[PDB]
RNA sequence: CGCAAGACGGACCAGAGCGAAAGCAUUUGCCAAGAAUGUUUUCAUUAAUCAAGAACGAAAGUCGGAGGUUCGAAGACGAUCAGAUACCGUCGUAGUUCCGACCAUAAACGAUGCCGACCGGCGAUGCGGCGGCGUUAUUCCCAUGACCCGCCGGGCAGCUUCCGGGAAACCAAAGUCUUUGGGUUCCGGGGGGAGUAUGGUUGCAAAGCUGAAACUUAAAGGAAUUGACGGAAGGGCACCACC
RNA sequence: UAAAGUUGCUGCAGUUAAAAAGCUCGUAGUUGGAUCU
């Protein structure tokens, strides 16, 4: 955002996750729920937050699959939603 | 290779029996359904019977895929 | 005749399958029809290995993997010698080669 | 299975072998009729009156403490609808589907789902009108469904 | 049994079945065995009604007496946890033993070595010996089968139910067979224990065998 | 011949014939 | 197999049972007198109840209707009849 | 580093779900539906299948309107080849996209009409309901979620079986068939000619539906078996193979 | 004419040999649960 004296004044301009962990992250028997929210922190900067979650498999679960109904997929992408929004 | 002569030998070889039976000893662990079948047979005031505890969960299907 | 009891696909309970394009040759086959490889295989090779950790700024930087989904048609996938024939009792089954 | 679906479904009320008035139930026939009356009059179709007389009541089948049942109650009253419960609700939904169509023109399953819903209400009405419950002029229109709604 | 008080289930017979585990079997039922299963574990494992266990075994002994020539009924084995029962029980009560790999055409073919044409046939478990019952739908062999819970039940017309899986269990069923057998014959009495006991019939690994020299 | 393409050679033929008979 | 006594069920089969294919059908279902401690009168209800019942003495909710029995508020008495 | 446009919704995504079929996959909201389960609610035979008739119906194609990123019939070149009017490559029109009106055809397939009953077993899975040790979250109690173990009802399927059937392949239906009759619709009668000619009808067209005959022919064809062959795969051998 | 159960009402076929309409709805037609000495 500026340079003074040779030197570089950064500032944050946004986050991500290497392709790698993403692509670990995504396996085949869970749902991915994902969400997503435009916020403004308080002093003008608006940002887009995306949230990425993974259903768990139970340490005594005998199903090969660990699925959310589409219901529960919209409850935690609600809570996803709300928790960023307060957060930011 | 089989002549009557090893099929003696062999018989003279598994005659062995031991000095105790390993079937019957003192105590016995049995689960308490096997309890409840035997005092159906009228054989559930046997004292060697040991009321062992049940498996604590429920776990015993191996996990699927 | 009918060489396989499920058609060579698995379009049970449905009328239409969306269609992907091979990797190999970009041909359009069914989702459920197309052989499916999920490769996870490390970004460099085991050559190079040793020459890029010995080269890393960092210890024990672990190399990221590379996750690559291969959708082979029928076609490409039997000349990839990803899978092959099999005898009439053999087809049947369908649990993976161990590998 | 069902008429206009491919479903085969089970599910149904299992009625009890016995004819009598339960154990716990102190309601007398005319209490229950008197019961049946005010749940009319507060507007209240016999598969409702049925229901709340059930759940809150005690009242297992009203059949079975008052000896008729309660559309024939409701009629020997005077205090029955012109046409029936069933094909009142089937003329609502299929007004609903119609509302829906006019400002929803792409919605070729709504067509279908209202083509499905006219066959089952000119199937009561035939019968209805065969069994004279319905008068024989009765025909049910495009435009006067949401009259008689 | 026939409700003979001579006939019914001891407490030392009682005993032997739980110290052998007999009564437990698997964790798959065969449709054709639940009338002999009391009730299933908290973990899974079926238990053997005894007293059913017990009538088939009579049942069985008496069948097998009904048989004045007593080589020809044959005791089959083809797992090792029942060979040197199957020999024992032969030994003792003058049966036929095929301990080891059953040859197929056994029954059926005239010709070859091991032709033999017995009356009645005792196998230690339907699942491994499936090859000899199959032979018995072809020359009317009636068939005895020491069944778990999940042991399939074709071809099988005497099926005892009790863990036929474990060594001690195998060798513990052959030896109560074989003395249900000599008792109803008239050789040794119903009032003192037999002089032989069960762990003769069973089986021991060679380790064991190297650990008893 | 396959099926399709002689089914192809018919209709180019009915519509030869089309203009054959205005 | 081949010699099932269908004229006398065991109770536990046909318990078991779906309530329609049952020897002779009987209902799943039952109903309970239920009681509250701030009501000084007891009411009866459907076990399988679809609408929600309010204490005859109170303004309390007293069952929650649900997808097969209903939902009893705790703290209610419930015995069932017959 | 941005901006614009149009297209499409990867991975998750499954022999999983929903829909009459065609078909349906970013979030959120609205709208009207729907199956299944639950039901000691209501009606009380209101039902099954159906000439006529009607709704929907992939893709391509046809009219207008908008758009027009990619891909791409036709087409233009460049290659390869004996020749290539193809396969491969660079471009590229219609089209592919949306709106309205047509078209009503697909290996539109489970190549298997719908409704009903009976006839083996097993383990899974989806939805609903019921019951129950135990673990985990909502800081702790019940409820409820996620698991675990069963049961019931419909559903997509799978394995197994000397149920039975079948020419067999195979099918728990394609079984309950000379021991032949539960109800009903459609439809076939050796192979070609030929889904052609012709008439009728529908369509703006392309074409759709209905649809022969003369003539010709001893076989076409189904399933399976043994060989031979393969510019199919996998093994094995040999200095008339190699290293 | 029989053979021809190759016209099948008795009495045929329609997964792959010829063949179930792409799919539902629907009138006529055909068929229609228990029950009354």
């Amino acid at each position: 955002e500026d340079v003074q004296g040779k030197n570089c004044l950064t500032n944050f301009h946004g986050m991500d996750l290497t392709r790698d962990k993403m692509c670990s992250m995504v396996k085949k028997w869970q749902t991915m729920i994902e969400a997503h929210v435009d916020v403004k922190t308080t002093d003008g900067y608006l940002l887009r937050l995306f949230c990425v979650g993974f259903t768990k498999k139970r340490n005594n679960q005998i199903r090969k699959t660990s699925y959310a109904q589409h219901q529960q997929v919209r409850q935690i992408r609600k809570k996803m939603m709300e928790i960023m929004t307060r957060e930011v | 290779i089989s002549i009557k002569l090893q099929e003696e030998e062999r018989e003279r070889r598994d005659n062995y029996v031991p000095e105790v039976s390993a079937l019957d000893q003192e105590i016995i662990e049995v689960d308490p359904d096997t309890k409840e079948m035997l005092k159906l047979l009228d054989f559930g005031s046997l004292s060697n019977l040991q009321v062992t505890q049940p498996t604590v969960g429920m776990n015993f299907k191996t996990p699927r895929g | 005749t009918k060489k396989r009891r499920n058609n060579g696909r698995a379009k049970k309970g449905r009328g239409h399958v969306q269609p992907i394009r091979c990797t190999n040759c970009a041909r359009c086959v069914p989702k459920d029809k197309a052989i499916k490889k999920f490769v996870i295989r490390n970004i460099v090779e085991a050559a190079a290995v040793r020459d890029i950790s010995e080269a890393s700024v960092f210890d024990a930087y672990v190399l990221p993997k590379l996750y690559v989904k291969l959708h082979y048609c029928v076609s490409c996938v039997i000349h990839s010698k990803v899978v092959r024939n099999r005898s009439r009792e053999a087809r049947k089954d369908r649990t993976p080669p161990p590998r | 299975g069902r008429m206009h679906a491919p479903g085969k479904g089970l599910s149904q009320s299992a009625l009890p072998y016995r004819r009598s008035v339960p154990t716990w139930l102190k309601l007398t026939s005319d209490d229950v009729k008197e019961q049946i009356y005010k749940l009319a009059k507060k507007g209240l179709t016999p598969s409702q009156i049925g229901v709340i007389l059930r759940d809150s009541h005690g009242v297992a089948q009203v059949r079975f403490v008052t000896g008729n049942k309660i559309l024939r109650i409701l009629k020997s009253k005077g205090l029955a609808p012109d046409l029936p419960e069933d094909l009142y609700h089937l003329i609502k939904k299929a007004v609903a589907v119609r509302k829906h169509l006019e400002r929803n023109r792409k919605d070729k399953d709504a067509k279908f789902r209202l083509i499905l819903i006219e066959s089952r209400i000119h199937r009561l009405a035939r019968y209805y009108k065969t069994k004279r419950v319905l008068p024989p002029n009765w025909k049910y229109e495009s435009s006067t469904a949401s009259a008689l709604v | 049994s026939g409700a003979l008080d001579v006939l019914q289930m001891k407490e030392e017979d009682v005993l032997k079945f739980l110290a052998a585990g007999t009564h437990l079997g698997g964790t798959n039922l065969d449709f054709q065995m639940e009338q002999y299963i009391y009730k299933r574990k908290s973990d899974g494992i079926y238990i053997i009604n005894l007293k059913r266990t017990w009538e088939k075994l009579l049942l069985a002994a008496r069948a097998i007496v009904a048989i004045e020539n007593p080589a020809d009924v044959s005791v089959i084995s083809s797992r090792n946890t029942g060979q040197r029962a199957v020999l024992k029980f032969a030994a003792a009560t003058g049966a036929t033993p095929i301990a080891g790999r059953f040859t197929p055409g056994t029954f059926t073919n005239q010709i070859q070595a091991a032709f033999r044409e017995p009356r009645l046939l005792v196998v230690t478990d339907p699942r491994a010996d499936h090859q000899p019952l199959t032979e018995a739908s072809y020359v009317n062999l009636p068939t005895i089968a020491l069944c778990n819970t999940d042991s399939p039940l074709r071809y099988v017309d005497i099926a005892i139910p009790c863990n036929n899986k474990g060594a001690h269990s195998v060798g513990l069923m052959w030896w109560m067979l074989a003395r249900e057998v000599l008792r109803m014959r008239g050789t040794i009495s119903r009032e003192h224990p037999w002089e032989v006991m069960p762990d003769l019939y069973f089986y021991r690994d060679p380790e064991e065998i190297e650990k008893e020299e | 011949m396959r099926a399709k393409w002689r089914k192809k050679r018919m209709r180019r033929l009915k519509r030869k014939r089309r203009k054959m008979r205005q | 197999p081949l010699a099932k006594d269908l004229l006398h069920p065991s109770p536990e089969e046909e318990k078991r049972k779906h309530k329609k294919k049952r020897l002779v059908q009987s209902p799943n279902s039952y109903f309970m007198d239920v009681k509250c401690p701030g009501c000084y009168k007891i009411t009866t209800v459907f076990s399988h109840a679809q609408t929600v019942v309010l204490c005859v003495g109170c303004s309390t909710v007293l069952c929650q209707p649900t997808g097969g029995k209903a939902r009893l508020t705790e703290g209610c008495s419930f015995r069932r009849k017959q």
